[PDB]
């Protein structure tokens, strides 16, 4: 005989929801800066937003050895097109469409899924005027476009209701992050909070981490 | 490994008997240049083996998708087997990523299979070829034209100076060119200048062929501009020649 | 948990993968005069549920994304690769439609999971020709049916189906046919920010596959 | 794993011995064919030679390989016997696996596909230099349909605009001859007899290639297509032929 | 009998947590010197405190087999980075990143997971004023930034409340010292001792032994 | 299989293809760079000559790599445009992998190994001489901060205390000029005068290094590097230096 | 197979790159090395310059490094070469001690450096050719005034422990040889030593151009390094510069 | 099959340690053997030469293997020691796994196999030649139990009944020596003194063989073995029968 599959994939997806559940969340929200990424994070020195291309950004939510192994992979996929082809052919929907497969065959095929979450970001170049683009990839590698704010990470529900009813399309990053915090607060400081946001001011690099004074001087 | 939505990458892989990697027919003169809001390329029709006249009716240069064409000098098989393949490349990348390499991408892709050629061209299987394009995504129109040439070994150059030749009479074409192109203001007068280049090398260099009254074959073009790509029609090029030939009497 | 018969594991792979589908978008690809009409419900702006393959042969899907885009990208590799070997012409919607039966039929029985995908590979006439347009709908079994009007996939097709069936006319020119098709996508539960519309025309010379979109959509749309 | 439907694909993955290619061979011919209102004509001499030394009189080296098309190889006879075949396999081979045959276009890249192929054991002398012969179906105009395709030793393909082609020891005689010849060329026959006449010719300023043997009463073979197929002609017309030219020189 | 995903996980899981709560205990803890590190061994030839690179330590706690493989895949990989690039290019964070991803696969592929836990120390170098890091990598693969010291192996929650309520953030060697035996003698020649030490120019880790370590106490 | 996060590492393994992996071509450069008190800075030709005939008159030689260095490759330009865009994709792998840029003996490390690694290519004449100019943030002094670095074709590598140093054909020219002009540097401005003089003077005695056009108006590029970072000097003010040098000649 | 706790086998199964095995299908060199044992100690020096043909490509190379604490090499030959086979040779040997708890007996350091060297065979007949001499203390001898060590090897990795006494490596070797010859008999401590040595080293730039000698307009000398039961240690330039003075003038 | 050899275990796992090398060197020697009634004696000069220049002057080449025998190599000496410590081990790697030591059949076919295994790096100068002397337990006749083999360069073996052997640079000399000074051996003693007379000789006529250094006090190695084992003869021994050489050919 073989094993069944409705079994297998209830109990398989049952265990990411509940790894993903219990961890600390994040959100990606739309700006007029362009996009702002913020996470619950205690830790100094682990990263749960990082920079994957120029305009584009990665956050997730999840087991950190499971993403950060996601967030090199695809550094590499990046860096790679890039060279091959010209670094104005990486796009955030390549980046999220990878990551798709990727999750979608270790759901399939790994031992254990990957308990994660996660969120590719990309705002425009330079000069450019182009709505920003937010994707979220699920464990089991379902993708979804979002049109302003992305949560993901422990408990949802509450965070992102918070954001429906306070989302702003065109927030100075001041206010922006000010309703960013609130969600997270709501939803469940410097110290504990992580932050970075994608710069479409910026020329070429895009992501940029606000840290220590500055962020506490936005904060309030 | 990692894919790239690259058609040649996958051959290699799976079907690496398509992949290509004396004497053979060969020779041939291709020129190039930009007209304001344009770019124009055309090349010859001959093909020698030596000193025999191998072919008369050779098309060097193809429209290889909507804003470039490419035009290859060197063993005749070798260049036609290239333009296919790179137009397929172009193609595949789009049907994939539902978007076209940006221009810079295309060069970088041509430069590639260039220099995954080098052995072979060594042992004469050249193929040295010249991209014309034009740049949608360019700030302004007028500049919106592109001329690249790559040396054997893949290195690429994005002409500043206005135009550009290959092969056999490459020489005589660029000087001819030189003198003549200040006339050039617009896509009637550029396509002029460079039909007469490619007249000039025929005149002095036994492997590039000139216009064939008797058999009315005449030199190839490609026009390019924000509307994309066109074939110039033959009998455009015929009375272009004429002209010049009259001319020249 | 417990291993059952392989007559048992059949049903069992059937059943997850006709949920996955059955839970999915909706896309419906039907003839017309102008060739072949491609839409589907699409709220996302850069994920395509419906692509060209080659010159003459689209496709549509419905299903689990990374599966089907998965399954895109085989196919224009397989045609781009034959159209190379041989010539552009020798391409066929039947190839890719044979090859396609051949995959899912794999995959359902060798994968560990089936693909929770449904699919329609679609080719209309070259320039010049005058050849009846071709639809063809491949199961996750991997089963392969030749439809001669039109195909619908994804979600719960019945009503749609049915509406299609009642309102389908065969020279139904491109305004009508979509508003046709808009109207039996509804009947599954539409404007230019939730619909993916693309056509095969007949009519252009080398490649047929064009995307509908925008202003150009809104006014075919009212 | 991507299926091409080519039996020379298959080949090379599964029994590469069958595979022509390897590492004075008996070698030497001249083929000639040209287009015909209608039609398409191509035929070719009998001799093979190694050095000096005439080998063989009776050698066949065009072949009908399809019901529209058809072969003719100069080069080492060994290498050109083995590419008719296999060629004609690989044709029947598609079209039994896809029910249809190839268009005209891919038959031509097929045929450079093995040629270029073969390029590494041609420098080493196992040279094959194919001509290819068809009546295209699907062509626009039936009186315009017949094609005539050349190839070079690295697969490049040429279709002929002029109307006629030529390969192999004697192809430069040949050639000369139906330049002057070809204007009388208005039906299979007129064009028929301007084929032999270019084979008589090459005949007559190239060692290598045999013309009509009156003694032994071995003649040219030549294959014609037309709308209705490819048909090989029998020996008395082209004897008959043969000797018109040969009383009409003296 | 058989068991399911969620099952597996419990399973696994508890086998390493038995594992690790049966070993010695250890640890690990900043100070003015750096960062001292302290474990109950009682072995004289079996260690479970080891240089990893200049300024990186590293300790462990659970079954030696298991752990010595990974002081030596970690020697392994510091030695490699530092000679493809810089010695000053080679860091803790990244050493302790490698073993979270290490552990992590171990735990979900192999026939048994690790019985291990450990900690990644980097004291700055010689010159330079930076806080010392501590890192602690579970069985699990899980990752944690500890701020002042880290306890592995055994009954931890008596040693490290034990360390919360006397934890001094400039403490001299001695009485960090002697602040770190206390608390590990409430967890319960004999013992191991070294410490990373920012003095150093170049190899901070330093073992103190016999006449030298008992003088000490 | 230890990761070392390097991109080109991660090539070879899965993207050969994409490596100038290699087993007359344009050539022919002049690369000079010079520490001036906290500051470096580096010029380079814009000619390319395939044998006596002059290939290119625009090509650019000397690319920032990264916030703080730059990199001036001699030889072959065909592998040294590669070389620069792949050596600034690998820096910058690096440091979004590791999220800390690379120490100055890292990234001097590793283009050596990038070098070392072509020495088989460059036997055949795909030779990439590199010249590196950076400042350290790190380094304690920001006035001796400046750093030049040379490679061999074997990958040995030296960080030169001179002060100025150069590669390509005419670099003999270039550094005995700058051995006297040296003690007139004294800030970034006189240090990027020298430096174009010194390419000036490399360009007069060499037919491979072009001096400054003044019918086209083309001029070397430059790049200053100081605590600021790296950045590219203004055509214009390279145009100025150059008249001044000029006229001052006549 | 059998783990030999070699960085060097390490970095061949998984990192060949890495490895200095840059043998294939004028780079810079040039330098003569000296070697020498006194009571309780010994020591050794190299000289800076590096040619190519008849240019000097450099003038400040250092060939002469502390590998552990209680060996040096220096390494004459290709200048490329020889400096990353001293940095190699380095991590080896502190890799072991880190893997093992323990440093590898003289006698395994001398075979492990033989390997590297055996090793390059095939690029050394292709001019990649480093030749190294190595100098050690050996703290498990019996007698401490006879623990210095100098060994030296040959192109296939043959190795000798010198029972003169002293030695030398590089263009100029036969040169150092002969003069140390003669001066040898004032050794008879660290400072003696070190003074036979930079005159060896004199000597030979006198007779090799490919050698260079002390540079007092730029203030560039020879480097050495002394190693006895207290360790290696780096001279200190200025105390050359004397010697190297007290040298030239006695020469004058 | 596990042949319990250390050699072939090498070979599977760890190549880079083998000797064995493929893809000028000090060198030469002089190495002699010879049977005693009871016994066999081998010794060898201490002379190491690259071209002319001496490069070494205590080279020992004569090595106990084990408890009944000795290796004596000629040729490169980097090869000939590694062949020494590597057949040592060997030969005491099979005692441990099989508890018993080789017979001597065994011993010597296992020394050939590590010979002609380096046939290809000898063709390329990395030459080593090897003498095997030894004592078999195991023979009928104690008298006739000592041995001597030598070996070509492709490992084929002989066991010389002739009474002695030698091999290196000097060993015709040494040879036509001993053919004239055998009929004197009829003990240990004097077998030792025809062996270093041997030496002695080969010295006079062979510059790459040194001879007695009585300034340095450096003489020949030697090993003799009979029914209680292999034993190093101490140096003051030979010094003695040295001068006494020495005196009597003054």
């Amino acid at each position: 005989y073989f094993i069944s599959p409705e079994q297998a994939m209830r109990e398989r997806s049952e265990l990411a929801r509940k790894g993903i559940a219990r961890a600390k969340s994040v959100v990606a929200l739309a700006y007029a800066g362009g996009v702002l990424f913020v996470a619950e994070n205690p830790s100094r020195s682990l990263q749960k937003i990082s920079e994957l291309y120029d305009r584009v950004g990665f956050a997730a939510a999840g087991k950190f050895n499971e993403f950060d192994n996601l967030r090199r992979g695809g550094i590499q996929f990046a860096d790679t097109r890039g060279y091959a082809y010209d670094r104005r052919d990486v796009t955030g929907r390549q980046l999220a469409n990878v990551y798709a497969q990727t999750l979608g065959t270790i759901f399939t095929e790994q031992a254990k899924p990957y308990e994660v979450e996660l969120c590719v970001a990309e705002v425009a170049h330079y000069g450019e005027t182009k709505r920003p683009e937010l994707y979220r990839i699920t464990y089991d590698g379902s993708i979804a476009d979002e049109p302003h704010f992305v949560v993901m990470g422990g408990t949802t529900e509450p965070i992102a209701n918070a954001l429906k009813e306070s989302y702003a399309e065109n927030a100075s990053l001041t206010d922006a992050l000010r309703i960013a915090v609130a969600a997270l607060r709501a939803g469940s400081g410097v110290a504990s909070l992580e932050v970075a946001v994608l710069d479409a001011n910026r020329p070429r690099r895009a992501f940029r981490r606000i840290t220590g004074s500055a962020l506490q001087a936005l904060l309030v | 490994a990692v894919d790239l939505s690259s058609f040649t990458d996958f051959l290699r892989r799976q079907a690496p008997e398509l992949l290509p990697a004396a004497q053979l027919p060969h020779g041939a003169t291709i020129v190039a240049l930009k007209y304001p809001g344009g770019v124009v390329m055309a090349g010859d029709r001959r093909s020698t083996q030596g000193n025999m006249i191998s072919g008369r009716d050779v098309r060097k240069v193809y429209i290889t998708d909507d804003y470039t064409a490419t035009g290859i000098a060197g063993t005749a098989a070798v260049a036609v087997e290239f333009a296919r393949l790179y137009a397929v490349e172009l193609e595949h990348y789009e049907k994939l990523e539902g978007v076209p390499l940006t221009f810079a991408g295309k060069i970088n892709r041509l430069a590639i299979m260039v220099r995954g050629n080098l052995a072979a061209a060594m042992q004469g299987l050249l193929a040295l070829p010249l991209l014309a394009g034009y740049d949608i995504h360019a700030s302004d129109p007028q500049s919106a034209g592109r001329i690249v040439s790559f040396d054997a070994a893949g290195g690429w150059n994005i002409e500043e100076e206005g135009y550009q030749a290959v092969g056999s009479g490459s020489l005589f074409a660029k000087s001819s060119m030189k003198k003549l192109y200040s006339q050039v203001t617009d896509g009637d007068s550029g396509l002029r200048v460079a039909v007469e280049a490619l007249y000039d090398a025929a005149d002095d260099d036994s492997a590039t062929g000139g216009p064939d009254l008797v058999r009315g074959i005449f030199p190839t073009a490609v026009i390019i501009d924000a509307d994309g790509a066109v074939d110039v029609p033959e009998s455009r090029i015929a009375e272009l020649a004429r002209a010049i030939i009259e001319s020249r009497s």
